[PDB]
């Protein structure tokens, strides 16, 4: 369940590539790659709802 | 941030941390100090997510701030592969794919590509591209102990394929 | 020593190399300067890369 | 199994032409002999003053030999384009094609 | 400001000086930035952002509207004089970005108001030679699609029709792409377009 | 070769077979226009291997004989199987299941035990001294 806005949510199918050597997660969503730094607070706060609302 | 009172402080506070939700909300006010501050921020960090949101916010009304930021970033970072649509690496032809010619290189007019890497004049012509050919797109392919083949013989003629 | 590494890596490398030769043949279709050296920025360093004219694979100036 | 072995080194013109209309065909000409024809007109020979005259073959043998040999036909006459007279020749070409 | 010096920081003895909010939107920066953006004092960022904001100006006040009309008239005159200067290149770029009929007419006016040397140096695509025109009828796809002159021309100096024709080209693109791939040790993948 | 030398070669001898595609007769182009099929797509001299062509003529020839149909698969997942996608959009292409054989240049591993076993094996022989 990915929140595309503050009050809008959509069910989406995503792919995730984790590289723990450098600490980065690339999420392929809707055909586009978003890179999340695991040392960035805002990237963490954006990625964690996506990971935790997964099933 | 509905009034110009916090503009002066946020000008520096948001250079300190541009990805802040409060700084982004300050930019959503779409006043000149916010857009100029983020044009300066993104002329150095155009490869960061908040610059994606910045380009989303400004365009199409105030595309000029993002265009100036992209120009600065891609003349500094000549070797970045994402600046090779706006700044083509060929020495005498950097404006090769500017304007309606953006369609002539189909990796620039792509849906998997962030549009912060195209000028606005390139971005508005991305929807008028006329493409002929045989494209196969696979969103994902998880294949385990299985050989796969994806061939697209685009010619109308039945070739003498041996 | 050699046999263990061969078993580990040779087939992976061959399949991946064939796939990226396919991808580089698809990518080089139309482009004319893809086979000359360009300095590519990889974040923390620069590499003088190009596309190999024979195998259509990424090539870099060696040290 | 699989597919028959194919020798690309021997060029077959029928492989590239995927439309019947564009293939050169020897057909009966009621006026005189047999002529080559296609949607591009009749194969022709160059006249004195850079003109075109339809090639005439007294038998189907010579037409088949000329059309399908290794010689390249650069002189094509179409009675519906350059003359634009639209006489019975054009209708005959249409009916054959 | 203190001791005849301007600063952003506060210190004792300084004098505050504030100027109008959105001073550019009110049109008070038009004269100064217009005669400051020509010559060695041209700053690309500020001049470009000034032009871009000028094309998206709020018309709340009549004086702002008058200043904007005067600014367009002055820029049209200056660029009809010579359009190779960076400020006129910016003006033509933003006129093209505006995409209204009036902006296109203005682009055509400025570009066809140029001199012979400029037309021969920058607008070879818009003025094809007799040979190119005669050889263009031999093709069905627009001349701008295959013309070597229009493959490296400055887009800001293309006439409107040549710009649109440059848009209307059929590009032969085929690609076999897998966005996400998970290929294990004992498996392969192959891609082709003939 | 360069376009200027191409034009010089083709106008020195306008009847050259190689320089026939570049300078065709007006009859050929007029026939191509009437038929609504470009002449360079079907003209035989334009297909010659030795026929020289400038940039414009070749980039127009590339437009001939190209289909426009797109396959957009989703999340494909195959295991212990075989996949083969052919973009045959009813183009008179016979269904081909030709198996692509290759030269497997296999290296046979040999039954060599790690010679680190040589000391231990010696110890094995040594325990025969217990049976004496």
């Amino acid at each position: 369940a990915i929140f595309t806005d503050a009050s809008t949510v959509a069910s989406a199918q995503i792919h995730l590539y984790y590289n723990s050597n450098i600490g980065k997660i690339i999420m392929s969503l809707n055909g586009k790659k978003h890179t999340f730094n695991l040392y960035d607070d805002n990237d963490i706060r954006t990625l964690l709802p996506i990971l935790l609302l997964s099933k | 941030y509905k009034t110009e009172h916090c503009d002066d402080f946020m000008t520096g506070f948001c250079r300190n941390d541009p990805g802040n939700p409060n700084c982004l909300e300050w930019l959503r006010a779409k006043r000149k100090p916010a857009m100029s501050t983020y044009s300066d921020i993104c002329s150095k960090h155009m490869d960061a997510r908040y610059c994606s949101e910045f380009i989303r916010i400004i365009r199409p009304d105030y595309f000029t701030f993002g265009d100036t930021a992209l120009y600065v970033f891609c003349n500094d970072h000549k070797g970045n592969r994402n600046c090779w649509c706006a700044n083509y690496p060929k020495s005498n032809s950097g404006d090769k794919y500017l304007g309606p010619r953006v369609c002539w290189l189909h990796e620039c007019t792509d849906e998997s590509r962030d549009r912060k890497w195209l000028y606005y004049n390139q971005d508005v012509q991305r929807t008028r591209c006329k493409y002929v050919g045989c494209t196969i797109n696979v969103n994902s392919l998880a294949l385990k102990n299985s050989q796969a083949e994806l061939t697209s013989n685009c010619t109308r003629t039945t070739s003498a394929v041996g | 020593r050699i046999k263990n590494t061969v078993n580990d890596w040779k087939s992976l490398t061959d399949s991946k190399t064939k796939l990226e030769s396919d991808r580089g043949r698809l990518l080089a279709a139309g482009k004319d300067d893809i086979f000359e050296f360009k300095c590519v920025d990889f974040g923390a360093y620069f590499i003088a890369m190009r596309l190999d004219k024979k195998t259509y694979l990424p090539q870099a100036i060696r040290r | 199994g699989g597919t028959p072995a194919l020798d690309r080194r021997v060029q077959d013109v029928n492989d590239t032409i995927s439309d019947v209309k564009q293939k050169w065909r020897c057909v009966v000409y009621p006026g005189n002999g047999f002529v080559s024809a296609s949607i591009f007109g009749f194969q022709a020979e160059v006249g004195p003053n850079n003109t075109r005259s339809i090639r005439k073959f007294n038998t189907m043998q010579q037409c088949i030999d000329f059309t399908f040999s290794d010689v390249i036909n650069i002189n094509i006459y179409n009675p519906c384009v350059v003359p634009n007279i639209n006489n019975a020749e054009c209708q005959f070409l249409k009916s054959v094609l | 400001k203190k001791d005849g010096k301007i600063s952003d920081k506060y210190e004792e003895g300084a004098v505050l000086e504030s100027c109008w909010p959105d001073v550019h939107d009110t049109g008070k920066c038009d004269v100064d930035l217009f005669d400051w953006c020509q010559g060695d004092t041209f700053d690309r960022n500020i001049c470009h952002q000034w032009i871009g904001s000028a094309f998206n100006r709020s018309n709340r006040t009549v004086e702002g509207q008058q200043s904007l009309i005067n600014l367009y008239n002055k820029m049209q005159t200056l660029c009809s004089k010579d359009a190779s200067v960076p400020i006129c290149e910016s003006f033509l770029h933003h006129l093209r970005a505006h995409n209204t009929e009036d902006s296109k007419e203005m682009i055509d006016y400025i570009l066809r108001q140029q001199s012979a040397d400029f037309k021969q140096k920058y607008m070879r695509c818009s003025y094809p030679t007799r040979d190119k025109l005669e050889e263009s009828l031999k093709y069905a796809e627009p001349r701008e699609c295959w013309d070597p002159e229009c493959s490296n021309a400055n887009v800001n100096f293309l006439l409107t029709r040549n710009y649109n024709n440059l848009g209307l080209c059929n590009i032969v693109r085929c690609n076999t792409s897998v966005n996400n791939l998970q290929m294990d040790k004992t498996s392969s993948l192959r891609l082709s377009c003939g | 070769m360069t376009d200027e030398q191409i034009y010089a070669f083709c106008d020195a001898n306008k009847d050259d077979i190689r320089c026939k595609c570049i300078y065709p007769d007006k009859s050929i182009v007029r026939i191509g226009i009437d038929t609504r099929l470009p002449y360079y797509c079907w003209y035989e001299p334009c297909k010659r291997s030795d026929a020289l062509l400038p940039a414009s003529l070749k980039k127009n020839i590339t437009k001939c004989n190209v289909s426009d149909c797109t396959i957009s698969l989703g999340n494909v997942s195959i295991t212990d199987s075989k996949l083969d996608v052919n973009n045959v959009c009813d183009s008179k292409r016979v269904a081909t299941e030709n198996i692509a054989v290759r030269y497997l240049n296999q290296e046979i591993r040999y039954p060599i035990i790690d010679i680190k076993w040589l000391p231990i094996g010696l110890l094995a022989l040594a325990i025969l001294i217990l049976a004496f």
